[PDB]
């Protein structure tokens, strides 16, 4: 696994930082048509609310971001 | 042939030998280090809005 | 590509080193003029058998054949020039200052006590190596002047 | 002479339009000197651009870049127009610093604006490189002086 990723990055480094923002768009772009693709099943709305659950911890690391995220105590 | 007794290298000759290429600004290593050196804050700060510590070094509650 | 870069500035530090040995003009060399020989054998157009429209293209041919030997003497000299640089870079320094990122360990963070000064590395090579001195008038002596002009009544 | 009644910048088009007239009707369209004088017009007409592109900043987008390529600024009234604008550029620059999406970049704002505020820091030519800007003098002069040398034999 370290191998793996230090090759990922290796070539990933040797991109101009545009190719990367595209690529990585389109690839998330895709996965995420993929999962809006198919309703009606248990693992892509699991998928949407993981996505939602990311966001949400985007969005608490951003309001308390000295503290972590906000966890219900 | 008066033609002939004058220098027969252009004036753009010497506008295009003399000027070849473009200079070099002194703000373009500001402007691109700072944006690099954004990222640079951005990701790494503990202070940083978008901080990446809770993405690394997760938590532990 | 960090030693490639290293050795483009050792040449040219050597290019500006074996041109200020000789202290020459600095666009001289880069201008084709200095390069033309002016004392040419000049053809005379009266001895190469020209029709009524056949002169204005001797003309242009002598010209651009004066003009590329006057250039490709300009090269030939660039080529010596890049010899003699190439091979008086190897024995050299290299002592030369790193570019001012900011200063981020392995697990650890950076702080902002760290990127200002980084930016304050950068703003400091904006300001030129040697500037007119161009005062623009404090505040404290424009209004002192202004008020000495209105106890005289001006 | 048509056209070349008037001197090369003592005309009332700019230097590039003017080169162009003057290369037509020195001329015609199947010579070599009739290239290389109209690409010398689009060198000059580069310069025009890259003149009123950092002249719009203080004059305005109509700035009549014929006045300021017959005669440019002495260093003076560049100070003095950079002056005229430092009100805008300190408030647009406390607007910009407020509105930035994080604190380095603030600083980066307000440290790039005040080295660029100074006026001192306007890289002159002339102050860093003076005997380059004495070889770009002599870069018109001299070509102007083998004019008058095909004067003087004529």
């Amino acid at each position: 696994i370290e191998a793996e990723a230090a090759s990922i990055l290796d070539r990933h480094l040797a991109k101009p930082v545009a190719q990367i923002r595209k690529e990585q768009a389109s690839a998330y772009a895709s996965l995420l048509k993929r999962a809006e693709t198919a309703k009606g099943a248990k693992w892509a709305e699991k998928y949407l609310e993981d996505v939602k659950a990311v966001q949400w911890f985007d969005a608490s690391v951003a309001e308390a971001p000295a503290s972590g995220p906000k966890v219900a105590a | 042939d008066r033609v002939l007794s004058l220098p027969a290298v252009s004036k753009n000759q010497v506008l295009e030998n003399v000027f070849h290429t473009a200079p070099k600004a002194p703000v373009e290593h500001l402007e691109k280090m700072v944006s690099a050196n954004s990222k640079v804050y951005d990701a790494l700060n503990l202070q940083s809005k978008r901080v990446l510590i809770w993405q690394v070094k997760p938590a532990l509650f | 590509k960090k030693q490639a870069t290293e050795n483009l500035m050792k040449l040219l530090q050597a290019y500006k080193d074996i041109g200020d040995a000789k202290s020459e003009p600095l666009l001289k060399n880069h201008n084709p003029r200095t390069f033309e020989d002016r004392d040419y054998p000049v053809p005379d157009f009266r001895t190469q058998n020209l029709k009524a429209g056949d002169v204005p293209k001797f003309f242009d041919t002598v010209i651009s054949t004066r003009a590329s030997a006057a250039i490709a003497s300009k090269d030939k000299f660039w080529a010596g020039r890049k010899t003699e640089a190439e091979a008086a870079s190897a024995k050299a320094s290299a002592a030369f200052p790193r570019v001012a990122v900011p200063e981020w360990k392995k697990g650890k963070t950076v702080s902002i006590e760290n990127l200002n000064t980084v930016t304050d590395k950068y703003a400091a090579a904006l300001v030129p190596k040697r500037k007119l001195a161009l005062p623009v008038l404090p505040e404290g002596v424009k209004k002192a002047v202004e008020d000495f002009a209105a106890s005289v009544g001006q | 002479l048509g056209p070349q009644m008037e001197a090369l910048g003592a005309s009332d088009l700019l230097l590039s339009e003017q080169i162009r007239v003057i290369t037509e009707h020195r001329y015609t369209p199947d010579r070599l000197q009739y290239k290389e004088g109209m690409k010398l017009a689009d060198k000059i007409a580069a310069q025009e651009a890259a003149l009123k592109e950092e002249l719009k900043v203080i004059y305005g987008d109509n700035v009549d870049v014929k006045h300021f390529q017959a005669s440019p600024r002495t260093p003076v009234q560049q100070l003095f127009d950079s002056l005229k604008n430092a009100a805008a550029n300190k408030e647009r620059a406390a607007k910009e610093a407020a509105a930035a999406a994080s604190p380095y970049l603030a600083y980066a704002v307000t440290k790039k604006q005040e080295v660029q505020a100074d006026p001192s820091n306007i890289p002159f030519d002339e102050v860093l490189y003076p005997q380059l800007s004495e070889e770009l003098l002599e870069l018109e002069l001299s070509d102007i002086r083998e004019d008058e040398i095909a004067l003087e034999k004529a």
